[PDB]
């Protein structure tokens, strides 16, 4: 779990930020 | 409170001239809620931005006015 | 005055009450 | 009339006050504190 | 010289004020020289 | 009528020169305007007299004229009262005075004025020119108001102002040059002492060449080339002025030419423009200020690249001061041009007159223009400033190989580099032929050295120069976007269809429609001035840093130049940290360390300018509201004490708050840069 | 939309109604004041909120007061 | 903190001094004058302590400030008594006779202050003071 | 059905956008004495044809700006403003009574007239959690 | 010095407030 | 070629740029507008074109450029961008009601954009096309380099 940074960071920033932005988009556009 | 001339201190809280002496210039009209028409020396803020002059005379309430 | 090269002429006011009260560093 | 008008009146007054203070400073040296 | 005279004669053609036509021809001569 | 509110005073000063407002008839207006133009010319004559007078009376002019390299021009002695004596500098040969940067001395030497008598004569000449120009105004207004017809006579006025002034002024000046200036400068170069040189009353390939480049002694252009140039222009302008129709059958009528020019795309073409131009002062002031500003900017570039006057090149202080002064005047004038184009569009625009002409067609596609400018500004924004950001990130991330630079990823300004090769190598026998050399060394040159100093050299162009050029393109387009938007939407928008009616200056049309603050054409000039400031600030910085890293310097033992900043432009100007560190931080060392020296005044003005600038944020960031509330509390405190003034004190107009915000922002920012430049170049250069 | 409320002290100068750029205001007959009129605001779905009305009103504590809320296409002043 | 005479730094500053006024002796005169005041040992720069230092020039300042304030107040009274409409050519245009009278009655404010304080002439009643 | 002749205009970009179709246009119809030239509020100069002229604009303020500033100046006070829905519902708005709102006419109620003057409006502290506004 | 067992347990614990934050957020909406 | 206004009250000027024949030909036959395409087809062509284009900036300009791995960057980057656009289409369509309106350039836009069905179809197209585009461009880059 030295690599956990290289997984957690893209997951949270890119994937989570993406999913968050998508969800907030649905939320404010529905 | 005389129509030709007077010294009324306005007690209307929402007024530019609250607590200022003013000279009435019109007879209190029958059936007019605010018929004093006191003329105050100082001008009001009235006017578009950078309008120098404003309003000198407003139809003040009789109750609000006081000799 | 400092620019004109006469720092003497500065209005240096000493903080007397700070001296009176004075962890505490020199109040000039 | 021109004399009465603020700009000229003030121009003269301050060109006097400024010159007066300049003259004072010219004559008396740097006075930081009352001697 | 002939060239300058030729230009003045042609300048009348251009016009078709006399001073103006001549002036133009003079400059054309200056260019040719 | 009466001064009831403090706003009256402000309004007085504001609309005092708004002849359009005060008057109703173009006649009375044009009379006022003509009279004023005289007044103004007198102000300029006073000022010119002042400059040549100070050069005569309080100057090291004669010493400088003797030995320019040694001496530093200083026609500005300061009275010692509060210890400001220190502002008087050791400029050499023991003269103590404020080192002037106007280049007045270079002007006079170029004019071939060597005699103190001559200089006093010039001073008094210009001063009587002032005394007559102000009276001429009085005469032409009070005594004898001119006639509307004369004004509308644009064809006459063109022919006149183009031969009488341009053609004849250039011939006149070439006389004054070849006869007085050119031989005097020849003698002074040969080494004839100022005293030795004869007074003026005492009294073709030799004096007219196409050498190009610079006089290697003086560092200026060969005054032979100057004479030949001015003569050329005299010739051209005499002809060109003959190509109009004044009070005869000979020439082109402007209205004929204009109405001729139509086309597929431009519908009815220029039909109606002569009418609006003649009837509308503002239209004229717009076109003029736009071209006048544009002229000052060409001045700036030309005077640095082809330093006309003798020894100017070597005088780095003047070369900078003049580029920067002219850039400022340029930007300010260009914006006033836009201003008066908007004032025209609001006041002096008739839909009657303009009907499917080029102006109407502009207004009719004004969304495509604003939209496209918007786009080109975003585009350029990103592909100029965003390239610096890119580089800040890459360089800070230690990925210099990923940067835009002469190294790594390279954006070579090839069009410009090409034009440069095409002007350096293409000396003779192309288009206009028989040019012995390049018009300037800027195109391509080995450094010409006058004394230790590099007079002028190849101003290179790399990635740094591509980038900063796109920064200029970006900021000029944004300034155009703001200005052209304020012009084309001064009449109306989708937001406020009756803007024409609301006026040119109005604070807003109130809080509705989401808010309409700053929707007026005036408000567009407000915002345009901040972008013109940002634009010209970066142009002046680009100049300062490029000059002092790549052009200016000192010749050491080896051929190499000792550039003022040692060529850090190429690598340091391609990041914002580059600019903060290697330009503002690195180069503010003179102005910040200037206290207790000759340049202390630049230090003080650096601080005071920072203060005026910050202070303007008070005006720009706040609204009339808060201030009138606070003002009335303060008035209550004067009322308690019976000090309350006759003129009720009113928080300044919304528009005035903005105008002083902007005034202080501009004064502060400009003076700040001015302090920094002067301290650095007076000290170092 | 913006609620436009006309208060007791309306001196029926007809200044507001001539100001309103979306003609929200109609000068209606009223026995309350010497003027014989008052200001009415039927068409407040067309109130942009410019407050040119308030700006034009000459009475101290102006009777015409516009209260901005629930911005719509017509309030927000959108062509689009 | 220590007399400037005593402080060795101040003597160093005195040796090399910048002359403000044209006269060569202005620098030396200034330092000689400044010798009286107390100055910090490291700095050797005259300091100001909150009577000669601050109180006396404070008094002079206050006298002049009171003078100019009083003169303005007096001229305001002259404005509201000269004409039915005070502002028009009363503030924008300055009546030199009224002003000079106001100035002459100015600088007498210290004696005048006692009378003004008596019966609260200066203060106007809260009731009168216009405040929304 | 709100029929007039469209003022001779070369076209602009200042006109109706998708909202014209999607939501609601407006239409100003006025009677012109002459074929005179007027500033188009969209930006430009159009020439009103002789007699009834119909103009489809994008908001009421655009219509009332043509009317109040330009037409009324030309002394043309015949203009009628119609909210046009997509279905073609043309609804007269501006002179709803047929008389300019400045002139007092009967059968027009006092709308949003408030008895109490500005001064006397209630403080919000008092009315907290009632859901009544000060002006209300 | 911190072992993988520990890093995992920390994550698994942190997952609990995650679920409960989702729950509380939902509630407060 | 002159500027004229179809329906002069609408804010749309016919110009040589929006109403010319050559232009109308090109625009109206691009896969957004081209008549007689399944929405899926519209998307597959738009996608392929963009994926293929997108490969280039990424492969050429990115951080690992020059290396062999740059081709893989190019393809994955372009595909990532296409996946993000695929998300954008889905969420757009989810919340979109609006239909492409007839314009000067395109008198009959169509329904493929303007119905939730259409956008889903287009997006499925766009995704497959885009990632295909990007892969094809990398394959061709490797091919041409080798050859
Ligand atoms: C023109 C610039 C100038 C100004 C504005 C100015 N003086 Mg001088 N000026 C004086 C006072 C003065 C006052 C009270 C004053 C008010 O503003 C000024 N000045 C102003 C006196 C000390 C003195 C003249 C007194 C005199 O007798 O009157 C003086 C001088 C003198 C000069 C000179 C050259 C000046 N000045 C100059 C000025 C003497 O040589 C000469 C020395
Ligand atoms: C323009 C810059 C400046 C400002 C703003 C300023 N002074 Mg001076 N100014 C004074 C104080 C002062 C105060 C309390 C004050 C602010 O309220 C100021 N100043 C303001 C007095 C001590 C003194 C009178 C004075 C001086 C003097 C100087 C000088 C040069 C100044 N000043 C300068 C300034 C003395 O020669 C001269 C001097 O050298 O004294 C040290
Ligand atoms: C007055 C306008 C003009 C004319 C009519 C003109 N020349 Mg010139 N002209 C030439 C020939 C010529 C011919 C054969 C010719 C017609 O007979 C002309 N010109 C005519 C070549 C010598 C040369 C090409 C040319 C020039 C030049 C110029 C210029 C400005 C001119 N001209 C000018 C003209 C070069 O720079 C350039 C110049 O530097 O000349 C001194
Ligand atoms: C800033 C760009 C600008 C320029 C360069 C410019 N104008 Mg205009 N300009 C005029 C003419 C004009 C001329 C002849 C002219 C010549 O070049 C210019 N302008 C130029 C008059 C027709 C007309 C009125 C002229 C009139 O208002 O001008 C009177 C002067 C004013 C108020 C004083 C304030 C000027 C600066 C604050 C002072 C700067 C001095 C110094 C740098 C810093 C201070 C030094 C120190 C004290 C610290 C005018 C308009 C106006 C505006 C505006 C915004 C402008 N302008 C703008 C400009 C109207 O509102 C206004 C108008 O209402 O629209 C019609
Ligand atoms: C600026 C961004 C923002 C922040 C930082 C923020 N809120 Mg809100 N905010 C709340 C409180 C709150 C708290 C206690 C809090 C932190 O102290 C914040 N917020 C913080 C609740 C009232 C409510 C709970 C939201 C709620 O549903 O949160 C869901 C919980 C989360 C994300 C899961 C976290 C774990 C991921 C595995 C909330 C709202 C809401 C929003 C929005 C947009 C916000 N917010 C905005 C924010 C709802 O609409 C939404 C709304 O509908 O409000 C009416
Ligand atoms: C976030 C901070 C940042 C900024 C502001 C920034 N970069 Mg960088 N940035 C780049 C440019 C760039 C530009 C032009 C730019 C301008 O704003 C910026 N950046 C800005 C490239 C050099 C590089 C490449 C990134 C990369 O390649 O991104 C993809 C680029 C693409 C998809 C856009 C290409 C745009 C089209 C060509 C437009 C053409 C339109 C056409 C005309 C229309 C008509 C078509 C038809 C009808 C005819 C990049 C980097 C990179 C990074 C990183 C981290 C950054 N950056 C960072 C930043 C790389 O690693 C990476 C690094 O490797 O650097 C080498
Ligand atoms: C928000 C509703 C939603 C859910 C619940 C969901 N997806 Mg998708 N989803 C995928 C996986 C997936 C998994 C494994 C999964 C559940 O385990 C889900 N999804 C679930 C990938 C195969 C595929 C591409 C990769 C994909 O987008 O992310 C990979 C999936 C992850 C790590 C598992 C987490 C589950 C998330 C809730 C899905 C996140 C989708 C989000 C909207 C976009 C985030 C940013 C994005 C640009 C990466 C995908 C699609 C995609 C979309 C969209 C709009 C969605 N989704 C939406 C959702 C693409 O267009 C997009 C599209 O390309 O496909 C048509
Ligand atoms: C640093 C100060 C500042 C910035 C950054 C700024 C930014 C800009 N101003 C613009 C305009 C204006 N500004 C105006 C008034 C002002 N603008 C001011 C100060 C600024 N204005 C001030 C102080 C004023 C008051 C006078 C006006 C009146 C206009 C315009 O009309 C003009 C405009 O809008 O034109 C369209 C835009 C220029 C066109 C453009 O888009 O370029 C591109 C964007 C740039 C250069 C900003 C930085 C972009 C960088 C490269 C970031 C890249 C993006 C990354 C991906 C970061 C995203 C991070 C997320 C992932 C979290 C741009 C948004
Ligand atoms: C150094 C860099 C430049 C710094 C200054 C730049 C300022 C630019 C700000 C924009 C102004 C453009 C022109 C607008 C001109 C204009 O009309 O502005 C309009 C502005 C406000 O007009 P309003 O619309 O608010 O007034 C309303 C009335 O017109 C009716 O409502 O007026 C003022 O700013 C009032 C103050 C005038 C000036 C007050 C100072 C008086 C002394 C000035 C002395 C100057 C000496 C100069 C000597 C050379
Ligand atoms: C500070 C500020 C004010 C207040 C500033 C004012 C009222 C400046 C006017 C007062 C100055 C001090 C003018 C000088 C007044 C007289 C000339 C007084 C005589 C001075 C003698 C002593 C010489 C505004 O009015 C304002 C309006 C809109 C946006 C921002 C602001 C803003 O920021
Ligand atoms: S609120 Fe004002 S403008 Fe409106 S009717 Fe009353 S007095 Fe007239
Ligand atoms: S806010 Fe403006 S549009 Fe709305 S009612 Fe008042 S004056 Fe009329």
């Amino acid at each position: 779990s030295d690599i956990l940074p290289a997984i957690m960071t893209p997951l949270v920033v890119l994937i989570g930020g993406g999913a968050a932005m998508t969800a907030f988009f649905y939320y404010v556009e529905r | 409170m005389v129509q030709r001339g007077s010294k009324v201190r306005i007690l209307r809280p929402e007024s530019y001239w609250f607590r200022e002496i003013g000279t009435v210039a019109s007879v209190d009209q029958s059936g007019i809620k605010y018929p004093v028409i006191v003329r105050f020396d100082t001008c009001n803020y009235n006017g578009i931005s950078g309008t120098a002059a404003g309003i000198n005379t407003n139809n003040f309430g009789v109750h609000e006015l006081e000799e | 005055v400092v620019a004109f090269g006469t720092p003497e002429k500065q209005i240096l006011v000493e903080p007397i009450f700070a001296q009176w009260i004075q962890p505490f560093m020199s109040q000039g | 009339k021109f004399f009465s008008t603020a700009p000229v009146i003030a121009l003269v007054f301050f060109t006097l006050t400024a010159g007066f203070l300049v003259e004072l400073n010219r004559f008396f040296p740097d006075i930081l504190f009352f001697p | 010289l002939m060239l300058f005279i030729n230009l003045l004669m042609v300048f009348l053609g251009r016009y078709a004020e006399m001073l103006a036509t001549g002036v133009f021809a003079h400059w054309i001569g200056a260019g040719m020289i | 009528k009466g001064p009831q509110t403090t706003t009256w005073i402000w309004n007085l000063h504001a609309l005092a020169h708004d002849f359009d407002t005060q008057t109703n008839d173009l006649e009375e207006i044009s009379r006022k305007i003509f009279s004023a133009h005289f007044g103004h010319l007198s102000i300029i004559f006073v000022w010119i007299s002042g400059m040549i007078f100070h050069a005569a009376r309080f100057s090291n002019y004669y010493a400088w004229l003797a030995d320019p390299l040694g001496n530093k021009p200083s026609a500005h002695v300061v009275w010692p009262i509060v210890g400001q004596d220190i502002l008087n500098a050791d400029v050499g040969n023991g003269f103590r005075g404020v080192q002037i940067t106007s280049g007045l001395f270079h002007i006079l030497r170029g004019a071939g004025m060597t005699d103190p008598g001559e200089l006093y004569s010039a001073a008094i000449g210009a001063l009587v020119a002032a005394v007559v120009m102000m009276y001429a105004g009085y005469y032409h207004y009070h005594k004898k108001a001119p006639k509307l017809e004369w004004f509308q006579n644009a064809e006459s006025t063109m022919t006149h102002h183009l031969i009488v002034l341009l053609g004849l002024g250039n011939l006149a000046w070439t006389g004054h040059l070849i006869h007085v200036s050119l031989p005097v400068n020849k003698l002074l170069d040969s080494g004839v002492a100022p005293q030795d040189i004869p007074i003026p009353h005492e009294f073709y390939s030799d004096f007219l060449t196409f050498k190009g480049g610079l006089d290697p002694t003086t560092g200026g252009l060969w005054m032979t080339d100057i004479a030949h140039h001015h003569l050329a222009l005299a010739v051209m302008y005499i002809i060109a002025g003959h190509m109009y129709r004044t009070n005869w059958g000979i020439g082109h009528s402007m209205k004929e030419i204009m109405e001729s020019h139509k086309g597929p795309f431009t519908g009815e073409g220029h039909k109606g423009l002569y009418e609006v131009l003649t009837t509308s002062w503002h239209a004229q002031l717009a076109i003029n200020l736009a071209t006048w500003g544009s002229f000052s900017i060409i001045v700036a570039h030309h005077m640095y690249a082809m330093p006309p006057y003798p020894y100017l090149a070597t005088d780095y202080g003047t070369q900078l001061n003049l580029f920067v002064h002219h850039m400022w005047i340029g930007g300010f004038l260009i914006v006033g041009g836009a201003a008066h184009a908007a004032i025209f569009m609001v006041r002096d625009y008739d839909p009657a007159v303009n009907q499917n002409n080029v102006l109407d067609r502009m207004l009719r596609h004004r969304d495509t223009i604003i939209s496209h400018l918007n786009w080109v500004c975003i585009f350029l924004g990103f592909h100029s400033f965003g390239l610096y950001i890119h580089n800040d990130n890459m360089r800070s991330l230690g990925r210099p190989q990923d940067m835009f630079s002469d190294t790594a990823i390279q954006l070579q300004p090839i069009f410009s580099q090409w034009v440069q090769n095409l002007q350096a190598n293409v000396a003779g026998t192309i288009r206009a032929p028989l040019a012995e050399g390049a018009s300037s060394l800027a195109w391509g040159g080995d450094p010409l050295f006058v004394g230790g100093k590099v007079a002028m050299q190849h101003v290179s162009l790399g990635t740094a120069d591509f980038m900063i050029h796109h920064i200029h393109a970006f900021q000029i387009h944004v300034t155009v976007l703001i200005l052209i938007k304020g012009v084309l939407y001064a009449r109306s928008s989708r937001l406020i269809p009756d803007k024409a009616n609301l006026g040119f200056r109005f604070p807003c049309d109130g809080p509705g429609r989401g808010g309409t603050c700053q929707s007026s054409g005036w408000d567009h000039i407000f915002l345009g001035l901040f972008w013109m400031y940002n634009c010209i600030s970066i142009v002046n910085f680009h100049f300062f840093w490029k000059m002092q890293s790549d052009v200016w310097g000192a010749a050491n033992a080896n051929g190499g130049v000792n550039y003022l900043t040692a060529g850090n432009w190429a690598q340091s100007s391609i990041t914002i940290n580059g600019w903060l560190r290697d330009f503002l931080w690195a180069q503010s060392v003179q102005v910040i360390n200037s206290y207790g020296s000759a340049l202390s005044a630049y230090g003080i003005l650096f601080l005071g300018a920072h203060f005026i600038w910050a202070f303007s944020l008070m005006f720009l960031f706040s609204g009339r509201g808060y201030w009138q509330e606070l003002i009335e509390s303060i008035v209550w405190a004067h009322s308690k004490l019976k000090i309350a003034p006759a003129i009720q004190p009113r928080a300044m107009s919304i528009t005035q708050g903005r105008a002083v915000g902007l005034g202080h922002y501009l004064l502060g920012g400009i003076v700040t840069s001015w302090s920094f430049y002067l301290a650095r170049i007076l000290a170092l250069g | 939309s913006h609620t436009v409320k006309i208060y007791d002290t309306c001196i029926g100068c007809t200044q507001c109604v001539r100001a309103c750029p979306t003609d929200v205001l109609e000068m209606v007959p009223w026995d309350g004041c010497k003027a014989g009129q008052i200001a009415s605001s039927p068409r407040t779905e067309d109130c942009v909120g410019c407050k040119r009305c308030e700006t034009a009103c000459p009475t101290d504590f102006l009777s015409i007061r516009v209260y901005l809320g629930a911005e719509t296409t017509r309030s927000m002043g959108l062509a689009y | 903190l220590v007399p400037c005479s005593e402080s060795p730094k101040f003597q160093e500053r005195a040796a090399k001094a910048r002359n403000t006024t044209a006269d060569p002796n202005s620098g030396q005169k200034r330092f000689e004058m400044y010798s009286s005041a107390l100055c910090g040992p490291e700095d050797g720069l005259p300091r100001i302590i909150a009577a000669g230092d601050f109180l006396i020039p404070g008094l002079f300042f206050i006298y002049i400030a009171g003078g100019i304030g009083n003169s303005s107040r007096n001229y305001q009274i002259a404005n509201r008594k000269k004409n039915a409409k005070n502002p028009a050519m009363g503030e924008i245009i300055i009546d030199v006779p009224l002003a000079v009278s106001s100035t002459i009655a100015g600088m007498a404010w210290p004696l005048t202050a006692f009378r003004e304080l008596t019966s609260g002439e200066l203060t106007v009643p809260d009731s009168d003071v216009t405040v929304s | 059905t709100l029929t007039g002749q469209t003022p001779l205009f070369g076209g602009s970009t200042g006109g109706l956008l998708s909202s014209a179709e999607t939501e609601e246009k407006y239409a100003i119809t006025w009677t012109s004495p002459k074929q005179q030239v007027f500033e188009m509020p969209t930006g430009g100069a159009a020439v009103m044809n002789e007699g009834e002229n119909l103009l489809y604009l994008a908001r009421k303020e655009q219509c009332l700006a043509l009317g109040l500033r330009q037409l009324r100046t030309k002394k043309i006070m015949d203009y009628k403003i119609y909210r046009v829905l997509p279905d073609g519902s043309n609804t007269l708005l501006h002179p709803k009574d047929g008389v300019f709102p400045e002139k007092s006419n009967e059968g027009r109620a006092a709308v949003n007239s408030v008895a109490r003057s500005i001064g006397e409006n209630p403080n919000p502290g008092a009315i907290k959690y009632t859901g009544k506004k000060a002006y209300d | 010095e911190l072992s993988d067992l520990q890093i995992v347990i920390a994550l698994v614990v942190a997952l609990l407030p995650a679920l409960l934050a989702l729950n509380l957020g939902s509630a407060l909406s | 070629l002159v500027k004229h206004g179809g329906d002069p009250l609408v804010g749309d000027l016919a110009t040589p740029v929006n109403s010319s024949g050559i232009v109308k030909a090109w625009i109206n036959n691009l896969p957004a507008y081209r008549k007689g395409m399944s929405a899926n087809a519209r998307g597959l062509e738009i996608g392929m074109a963009h994926g293929y284009y997108l490969y280039g900036p990424f492969a050429t300009s990115g951080p690992i450029r020059g290396t062999t791995m740059s081709l893989v960057s190019g393809v994955l980057s372009a595909s990532a961008v296409v996946i993000v656009l695929s998300v954008a289409i889905q969420i757009y369509s989810s919340v979109s009601s609006a239909k492409p309106l007839p314009s000067v350039t395109t008198a009959d836009p169509g329904s493929d954009f303007g119905t939730k069905e259409g956008w889903s179809a287009v997006g499925s197209g766009f995704l497959i096309g885009g990632c295909g585009g990007a892969v094809i461009a990398g394959v061709l880059s490797y091919a041409i380099a080798a050859f």
